[PDB]
Formats: C-alpha cells, structure tokens, sequence
C-alpha cells in the first residue's frame, strides 16, 4: 500500500531544465524527510538533494548547489527536484526515498538521517544535446571457414542512434540462445553504438538464414539485416 | 569533507561464504551509517541502519558492526540472492555520501576466453568509417587486458570495450573490444592484429586478418 | 474636552460663515482643536483645506509637518517645513529640523548636505550641529549597503515567512529608491498565505505601494503595470482592514476604513474589464462587510439605541456585501491569482452571511424591513454620518456615491452558506480562531457544517484513521482526531461565553457578535495546539524546535483519544460520540462509516463506566487541569441515562453487523423499536435480498430471499409513517428523509 512513483524525466538538451515528481502515499509526507540519489550508467549511488523532515531546509552536493532546486508539497502529497543549467554530466537515473523522523536527528552544524528505507523506481533523465537519430546497422559475418571447430561467431554492429534504448532479436525470437548484445557506448559526437553476437555451427552456416532484427522505438525504427 | 572509502571494489565468492565488506570514515564519525543493497538496475534496499540495528525484514544473517571509523558489514552464510552491489553511507551534517559500491560476484573455475576477430563491413565502408572487433567469450574472473596492433604497432586513445555481467548458466562473461577510425586510415594499414592477456590463457594468444584476406 | 466637544463647535460656526471659503480659511482653527483632541488622520484633513485656501501662510505649512512628524511621515513633513521656511527665512529652528530630518532617514542625496551646511550657519558650532555631522557620517558605503542585502536574502532563503526580514527587505529597496522592486517582492509576497495574515506587513504594502503611485518612477518607466501595482493595494486594504479591526481600538479602524474608501473613489473612475476591474468588485464587498463590522463594534460597548440603530445600519452593510457577485474568476492572469480572490469571495458571503442570519433571526423578516427603510438614498446619508465626519467632502468618498440598486433583501441558503465557508478555510491560515468562530456560527442553526470537509481541505490526504493508533506520537494524527478536537473547543468556547453573558447582564444578545471584534475564542492552550500541529504537518516548522513542537502535540493526544488521565468531562465524551456516529451514519462509503463509529463506541465505551456511578447519585472525579474546561451547566443526570444505554446498544448492534455479527445484530436491533434501527434493519435486508434475487438457484431460497425484501418494504414504511406524523422523528433520521424514500421507489419496482 506504501510506494513512491518517480515523474517528470525524460531527455533535454543542456543548460535547458526539467522537473521531476515524486509521489508518496501510504506514509505521512509531512514527517519523512525526502532525498534524491542519481546514478548515472555503470556508477554508483550519488546523493544530490534533501529536504528535512518537519520544516524543510534544503541541502545539496556542491557538484549542483545552487543550480537544483528540491521541494516538498503537502497538499499534493509529492516531492519535486527542479533541475537548472542541466549539464551532460547529469544525465543519470534518478531515484527518490524517505526517511522518517524516527530517523532524522538534527545537531549543531547540520542534521543527519540513520538510513532511507523507501525507494522509488527511478525515472530516466538524459542530458544531450545530440538529437534523436534511428540505428545504422552493419552486419559483422565469420570471415571464418570452420576456424573453431564445428562453430563460428557471427553478430549485428548497431551504430549512430540517439537515444538509448535499442532492443535486439535473432531470427525474430528463433535464435535465442548462444546470443549476447553488449551495452552501448557514448562515441565523442554524441550518438550511442552497441553490438550483437551470437555462436552458431559452421556446418549450418549457409543453410539457417540469419537475421538481426533491431527495433529503436524512440525513432520508431525498424531494421532487419540478414549475415 | 568527509569521505566514505569503500573496499573491496569487486569480490569474488561463493555459497555459504562469510563475507565482509568494510568502509572507513576519514574523520571521526558518530554511528549513524547505513549499508543498503542494489540489484542491477532496480532499485537500493535497505539492509542495517545506525551501524548495527537490522532493518525490519532483512534476513538475520546480515550484521553491522563497527571499531574506531571502520564499519563493517557481514553475512554469516552467503545465499544465491545476496550476489549484487552494496553500498555503505555515512550522514553527517547537513551531507549524505556514499561509498564507491561493492561488487559481489559468483566465483568458480578460470575459463579461457575464445576470441574471434572480425573486420569492418562494405557497408560501413561505404558510410566513411571503419571498425574492427574483437570477441573474448565466456571467460573468468572479469580481469583483463587487450590491446591493438596496427602493422605491429600499438594504439591507444582511439578504442573501446564494453563487458556483459556474470551469465547466469556457467558465470563467465564476456568483453567486445572496439577500434574505431576512419576508413581513409584503415586503407593505410594491412595487418590488424588483437592480443588479449588474461590468467586463464597459458601464454598470451593474438588472432589477426589482412585487408583482403 | 472630549470628540463631542469639537465637532459640535462644526455647527457653532458653520451657522455663521457659511461660504466655502470662509469654511476652509476656519480649517486652520478647526485643526487648531483636533490637534488637541488626539486626531491625527482627521486633524490633518482640516489643516490641509485651510492650506487650499491660505497656501502661503508659514504657520499652517509648519503645523502639518509638526504633525506628519507625529505621523513619522518623513518625506511629507520635509516638504512641510520646506514650504514655512521659503515664505519666511527667520524661521532658523525650521533650518534646524530640515537638516536633522534630512540627515536621519537618507544621506545618498546631497540635499542632506546642503540644508546641513545653512544649519551650521544659523547656529554656530552649536551641540546639535556636530551631532548631524556624526549622523551623516555614520551611514554605510555601497560596499556596506550591498552588504546588508546579502544578509537579507540569505536570511529570507530559509525563513520566506518572516514577517520582520521581509519587511526590511521593503525598507532596504527604499533606501536605495529603487521601488519598483520595493513593490515588484511586495506583489509578490502578497502570494504568500502567512504574509497575507500579517497586520504590520499590510501596512508596509499600503505605504510602499502609495509611495510609488505618486513616486516619478511610475510615471516615467510606462502607464501599463500601473493598473496591476494598483490592485495589490486593494487587497493590502482588505487584508489590513480586516486585521486592524480585531486588534486595533476604535479609532484606528475607523481610520483605516478613510483610506480604503479613497482608494475606492481613486480606482472606479478606470473600471474595464482585467483582474483590476474584478480586483474591484470582490474588494467592493469587502468593504461594506468590514464597514458593518466596524459599526457593530461601536454600538456594543454603547447603549441600546444606537445598538438597534447600528445594527440595523450594519444589517444593510452585511446585505449589499452578500449581494455582490463571484468575482470573474477566468479573467485573471494566473492560477493564484485567481484561486486567491476566489479565497477571498467564499471568505466575504461567509461572514457577510452568518452575521446577516443571526442579525434576522432577532425578529421575524427583520431583514425585510431593513431594505425597505434604509435602501433609500436617506440610508446612504445616515450611514455616512454615522461612520465619518461629515467635514470631509462627500463628493470623493465613494461611500456617497455607490448606486444601491435592487437589494436582493433574501436571507441566504444554507446550502450556499456551507460552501462559502468550505471554500474560505483558507482564508485566513486556518487559525483556530477562524474555524472556532464558524463552528459557534452553525451552532444555532438547524443544519451542521462539514467539519470533516474543512479538515480536508486543510490537511490533504491526512488519513480519516491511523493504523497504529496504539501510541500517542504525533505521527500518527489522524483527520478524525481533529474534527474530535474542533468539536470540543466549539463545544468548550459556548459554554465559556456562556457564563460570561450571565456575569455581564446588561442585554442579552449572544449570537450577534462578529468575527473580528471578539477575543481569543479558545484557550491559549489550545491555540497554542493548533498553531503546532498545523506548522507540523504544512511543513513549516524549525528543525531545532521540530522536537518541542512535536512534544507539545503528543502532550494533548492522550485526551483527544479519552486515555490516561484525559481531561474530558463526561458530557463531552458523549457529544463526540453521538456528534460522530451522525456524522458517520450519514456517509455513503463504509471507509469512513466504520472508523466514525468505530471511534463513537470507543467514547461510548469509556463513559457507560462514568454513567452509571452518576446513575446512582455519586460524584466523578473532577480533573487536574484539564484540556477542556469543565462546567456544571451541562453536567448529566439521570433523566436521560437509560435512552443512551439504548442508544449506545444501537451502535454495538450497528458494528456487530458491519463485523458480521448478524445473529447478534439482528437480535439486537429487533430489540429496540427506533427509527434509526428500521434503517439498519431494511438496509442489511435489502442486501441479503438484492444478491440473492437474481442468479439461477434453488427455488425455495428464492422465495426465502424474495421474503427478505418484502421486510425491507415493511420497514422503509415504517419510518415514513412515523416521520410524516411527528417531527422530532425526523431529526432522528440517520439520512435524509428523501433518500429513505428514494431507496424504496426502487426497492418496489424490483
């Protein structure tokens, strides 16, 4: 019965802004003390924003003072995290969680909170000024006669798309095993690229038709290439 | 400022271990530290707070504990499902700082990875860029190092790979290594060539291909 | 002498000089005697229409600087004693004043230093001549000027609410004459609710706002946001109007309402249609509606002719405020802007309309009279002579120039009433002093208020009822244990008003007072309870002072839930529980029906104890300090005893089946014959039938569910039978009478 639902995400262009939502139920909001926490891609667990909780003094890390904005609502039972002069170096999943006062303790010189029992799920926020963009796929076949024995490895590069996510399927679902699609990287333009591979027998080379079928549904694209 | 160091960055156990992950606070800091749970891509949970209260709902073979500015997690018994990241986090005044997180993977057996070369295609040719890969499959432990060789002649700064998580069949994992370039300088090298240097691996192992083959 | 003393002596002369300008050249002998009398705002109207006639006259010019010196007017009694000294040089103690003046409020202009050097002049090396070189000295320089700002805006990043910071911030902007922002934080702040409240902030608005009309900054940047500065000063009006009159003695107010009314006769002439022109119309209201209020205030402490009288003028004041329509929401620029006039329009026909009640129900279409004696154009001349002076000139007092056409002269709608003061919770930050007043004004009609809905309104998604009730912390507060508290500081303040129209005999007339006039209503105690929780749960408290604000709550919860030691007299645990399960038994959701009754047989439970010792003619004992006042004006007796021990056995009927307790419900209710049993009975019939009716099953037990519906007709039946012939039997009914027969029209045609 007690959640929290992360809003207000999404991708922006930097120095632009954006506002997040964070809506509690089942706990009252006035005597929990709320946080955000963002993690960008491969990294570790930040602490960005917090809101004491009977009153509300804000307090932030000195990589966005000034800059975010962090407030509390009563009548809308929701939290908020104002984003300004957003940067590339932002772009991150951001997460919110409480802490009651049973656990907000305030002493000279700042307060402290034991732990943050409740999590939210976290929303998606993507700071790029690169502008969306559909995949270019380039097939990757074995120029491979037999070389490991009875198997050969043959794979799909997806290239130049904006934004993550790209989802990848072989065979349209036939081929499921054996495959492995790796994370995607920030090339230095701007744009992501990822690959997909899969280990198949070199004797059913040429026989068993094989397809990459990649779906980037931000760009509504759509591609099948056959190795 | 005060600072949470957490060690060990990456561990590697198995089933039934005791396992131990410790944070050391730089200045003196009261017992008002948490440790917390995260799987990958879903939310942190909360395992200890105040340095050695359990959390209501936590499994009891999970312990906090804490000597001098040192703070310790431990697991009595290792489970299949405590195999994710943890982090351990300090609230001082008016801050909240986390440690760098605690990887904890499956261990078992070395692997040595099958690495397969594979050239750029006439399709990317066409677009104006070249890019070479290099495979190592289903290998352990996560430590490697691969490196490029253009005619015999390293590079660096102009590269990248990407490693996929524990697989859950048989643990390994698996790394894909790329070279990217235009293709005006691919046209001006013939040999290309990935060395992979790895524990599993009696002696270093280098696969390569000529432009044209 | 006294106020009758002079202005009758207006009669005296006016009887022997009657031109206008032998009336205005007697302006600076008029003023002459006010000045004495201890009249600021009206000594200085006088004097200033003598100075329209004798403009180049030293004396009159000094005498109104003297006295905007008195009014700390600086900026006005400068110009004062500027015009004295350049008709008249010799006037050196003049030079003096100037330069001291000068000196003392800003010394960024050279005209400080000027009239400082023809001070030293005048007076050689005398004592206070160094004394205005140190003051000029001692101001800061710009580094030091920008420096108090930033300790300003620091300080107002984490207390926005301050009323004092602010208010410097005001002070600062105008030291430095850069208004426009002096107003452009001051339109702003007027979003804040706690500002909005604050009688001293007001004040400063209506100051800064009028300091800019006439400022050359206004004029010279564009004539557009002219209009929009325009309307924050009618609502600063409203807001300090309606403040001034609580605290503030007699006069104050009355002055106040001087100023309002020029404001008004300044702002009709431009009328159109933006949020100034509504801004204009809600603001109208208001007016009048303050304006009774101050009537009614004068005639209480006076004698019982000019109560009737005033209150009647009043009656009238109340009238043309209730009739004035919803200002034109839509038209306003924002979300704010137009929610808070909104605020402010549910606010007026709220008070407006209680006072017009309790006004009528003295006498029977009091009100009718009212409109068809005073409506006339005579009201409008005996309304201004009784609040004003009739010296100042009635041609711009708006007062003497509205057109009352058709007074609607209809007593209002209870229905309407209950949602003008839903609506206006808000109005003034829910101050127990707001909502205590309201719940006394339902407390003589026949219709009660949803206090429920007002705690809704206030404290948002707050639970009806806290799972862990077993602890007093005050996290665990709940909507229910307000509408218990709201219920006994009502029930608590009659009683205690109650003895005190007893001791003040005189004439008895303890419905009529209005809202701003009266006192504190409740305990400081229980003010003090309020004002915590409310700052708790807004989010609005201090994180050092989060613990003694939350302690000082936890301190009263134990007696809002009749545990240990409450100090809860046994008649007002019985009007919580009764209170609560018609409250209840009225909802439609079986949420809030469960918990309202739940918590009506828990006060129920602790006082069936208390009940039958007094049952048996022995003593309870009476409380150590407790929260809400004991009274032996409404102590129990044994009359009434064995009708709540049947009621009381209704509710545990009642919540036996709500548990499932059928069998024991059933045989319960069957037991006593009441009307409200007969609801219970046919609505727990109807649904063993309805379910039942329908689906292919055996025939037998279709019959035997067709059987149960025909008892549900029976008994509907029996409660319009019964409620048609006797009318205490239909205040009985736990639901409207309408809805018992609306449920049987359908439950026949089944």
């Amino acid at each position: 019965e007690v959640q929290l639902v992360e809003s207000g995400g999404g991708l922006v262009q930097p120095g632009g802004s954006l506002r997040l939502s964070c809506a509690a139920s089942g706990f009252n909001f006035s005597s929990s003390s709320i946080h955000w926490v963002r993690q960008a891609p491969g990294k570790g667990l930040e602490w960005v924003a917090s809101i004491y909780s009977y009153s509300g003094y804000t307090s932030y890390a000195d990589s966005v003072k000034g800059r975010f904005t962090i407030s509390a609502d009563t009548s809308k039972n929701t939290a908020y995290l104002q984003m300004n002069s957003l940067r590339a170096e932002d772009t991150a999943v951001y997460y919110c969680a409480r802490s009651p006062w049973r656990w907000s303790g305030v002493s000279d010189g700042g307060f402290y909170y034991k732990a943050l029992d409740y999590w939210g799920q976290g929303t998606l926020v993507t700071v790029s000024s690169a502008s969306t963009k559909g995949p270019s796929v380039f097939p990757l076949a074995p120029s491979s006669k037999s070389t490991s024995g009875g198997t050969a490895a043959l794979g799909c590069l997806v290239k130049d798309y904006f934004p993550e996510p790209v989802t990848v399927s072989w065979n349209s679902g036939a081929l499921t095993s054996g495959v492995h699609t790796f994370p995607a990287v920030l090339q230095s333009s701007g744009l992501y690229s990822l690959s997909s591979v899969v280990t198949v027998p070199s004797s059913s080379l040429g026989t068993q038709t094989y397809i990459c079928n990649v779906n980037h549904k931000p760009s509504n694209t759509k591609v099948d290439k056959k190795v | 400022d005060i600072q949470m160091t957490q060690s060990p960055s990456s561990l590697s156990a198995s089933v039934g271990d005791r396992v131990t992950i410790t944070c050391r606070a730089s200045q003196s800091v009261s017992s008002a530290v948490a440790w917390y749970q995260q799987k990958p891509g879903k939310a942190p949970k909360l395992l200890i707070y105040s340095a050695s209260s359990l959390y209501s709902g936590v499994p009891s073979r999970f312990s906090g504990s804490r000597s001098g500015t040192d703070f310790t997690l431990t697991i009595s018994s290792l489970q299949p499902e405590d195999f994710a990241t943890y982090y351990c986090q300090q609230s001082s005044s008016s801050l909240i700082t986390f440690g760098q997180g605690t990887k904890v993977e499956i261990k078992r057996t070395v692997a040595a990875p099958s690495v397969f070369i594979f050239p750029p295609s006439d399709s990317q040719l066409k677009s104006g860029t070249a890019s070479v890969v290099c495979l190592l499959n289903n290998f352990y432990p996560r430590e490697a190092k691969v490196q490029w060789k253009v005619d015999n002649a390293l590079q660096s700064g102009n590269s990248q790979e990407s490693v996929t998580e524990q697989d859950s069949k048989d643990s390994t994992y698996s790394l894909s290594s790329t070279l990217t370039l235009s293709k005006a300088d691919y046209e001006k090298h013939k040999v290309y060539a990935c060395e992979v240097t790895h524990q599993g691996l009696s002696s270093p192992v280098t696969k390569s291909f000529n432009r044209g083959e | 002498r006294s106020k009758a003393d002079v202005e009758r002596y207006i009669a005296s002369v006016q009887g022997s000089t009657p031109s206008p300008r032998q009336k205005s050249m007697k302006g600076f002998y008029f003023a002459k005697l006010y000045y004495e009398a201890k009249e600021y705002d009206l000594a200085k109207k006088y004097i200033c229409t003598y100075i329209n006639v004798q403009e180049r006259d030293p004396k009159a010019h000094r005498f109104l600087g003297l006295l905007y010196e008195l009014e700390e007017n600086t900026d006005k009694a400068v110009e004062c004693y500027r015009r004295s000294v350049e008709l008249n040089p010799t006037q050196k103690d003049l030079v003096l004043k100037i330069a001291e003046l000068l000196c003392k409020n800003d010394v960024t202009d050279g005209r400080a230093k000027y009239w400082l050097e023809r001070a030293a002049k005048l007076f050689p090396g005398s004592p206070a001549i160094y004394k205005l070189k140190e003051q000029l000295l001692d101001c800061e320089g710009e580094d030091g000027w920008n420096k108090l700002f930033d300790l300003i805006q620091s300080e107002l990043y984490v207390r926005p609410d301050d009323v004092h910071v602010n208010i410097r911030l005001v002070e600062v902007y105008r030291s430095t004459k850069r208004l426009k922002d002096a107003v452009a934080h001051c339109h702003e702040a007027e979003r804040n609710i706690a500002l909005r409240s604050s009688l001293e902030w007001n004040s400063c608005v209506v100051q800064t706002l009028k300091e800019y009309l006439e400022s050359l900054q206004c004029l010279e940047s564009d004539k557009s946001d002219w209009r929009a500065t325009n309307t924050d000063l009618l609502l600063a009006y409203a807001n300090l109007m309606l403040l001034t009159l609580s605290t503030r003695d007699v006069q104050e107010s009355r002055e106040l309402l001087q100023s309002f009314d020029s404001a008004l006769q300044s702002v009709k002439s431009l009328g159109g249609n933006d949020e100034l022109s509504a801004t204009f119309l809600e603001m109208k209201g208001h007016f009048y509606m303050h304006a009774g209020s101050l009537l009614l205030k004068m005639g209480q402490h006076s004698s019982n002719v000019q109560w009737r009288a005033l209150s009647e003028l009043a009656a009238l004041c109340y009238l043309i405020a209730f009739q004035v329509p919803r200002p034109k929401i839509k038209l306003i620029k924002g979300e704010a802007g137009q929610n808070l006039l909104e605020m402010m329009a549910c606010d007026r026909l709220s008070q407006s309309g209680h006072m017009l009640l309790n006004l009528s129900r003295g006498k029977q279409d009091f009100l009718k009279e009212i409109v068809e004696t005073f409506a006339n154009k005579s009201g409008q001349s005996a309304l201004y002579d009784a609040l004003f002076s009739s010296q100042s000139p009635k041609d711009t007092s708006f007062l003497g120039s509205d057109d009352i056409g058709n007074i609607d002269v209809r007593e209002p709608e209870l229905e309407d009433l209950t949602r003008y003061d839903v609506g206006a919770i808000r109005a003034h930050n829910g101050s127990l002093q707001h909502l205590t007043w309201l719940g006394l004004q339902w407390n003589s009609l026949p219709a009660l208020p949803g206090i429920r809905k007002w705690l809704k309104q206030l404290f948002h998604h707050l639970p009806h009822e806290t799972s862990r009730l077993e602890t007093n912390a005050p996290e665990s507060i709940c909507i229910l244990d307000l509408e218990v508290f709201l219920l006994g500081v009502v029930y608590t303040s009659h009683l205690q008003l109650k003895e005190k129209c007893n001791s003040h005999h005189s004439s008895y007339q303890p419905l009529c007072l209005p809202l701003p006039v009266c006192k504190q209503l409740c305990t400081e105690r229980q003010k003090s309870w309020w004002d915590a929780v409310c700052t708790l749960i807004h989010r609005k408290a201090v994180p050092g002072n989060v613990a003694k604000l939350r302690l000082l709550v936890q301190h009263e919860i134990n007696t809002l839930r009749a545990q240990e030691k409450h100090g809860l007299q046994p008649a007002l645990l019985v009007h919580w529980a009764e209170c609560l399960q018609k409250t209840g038994s009225g909802l439609n959701s079986f949420y809030d029906q469960r918990e309202y009754m739940g918590r009506s047989v828990h006060y129920w439970k602790k006082v069936l104890p208390l009940l039958k010792i007094i049952k048996k003619k022995n003593s309870i004992p009476e409380p150590i300090d407790p929260l809400f006042k004991h009274f032996h004006s409404v102590d129990i007796q044994a009359s009434e005893i064995v009708e709540y021990e049947e009621d009381a056995h209704i509710i545990f009927a009642i919540l036996d089946a709500v548990n499932g307790n059928i069998e024991d419900a059933v045989t319960a209710f069957e037991s006593i014959k009441s009307v409200v049993s007969y609801w219970n009975l046919a609505l727990i019939f109807h649904r063993k039938a309805e379910d039942i009716e329908n689906d292919a099953l055996s025939p037998e037990e279709q019959e035997e569910c067709k059987n149960y519906l025909r008892k549900t007709r029976d008994y509907l039946i029996k409660i319009i039978d019964d409620s048609d012939s006797n009318l205490s039997v239909v205040k009985k009914l736990p639901v409207p009478l309408e809805s018992v027969k609306e449920m049987l029209n359908s439950v026949m045609q089944e």
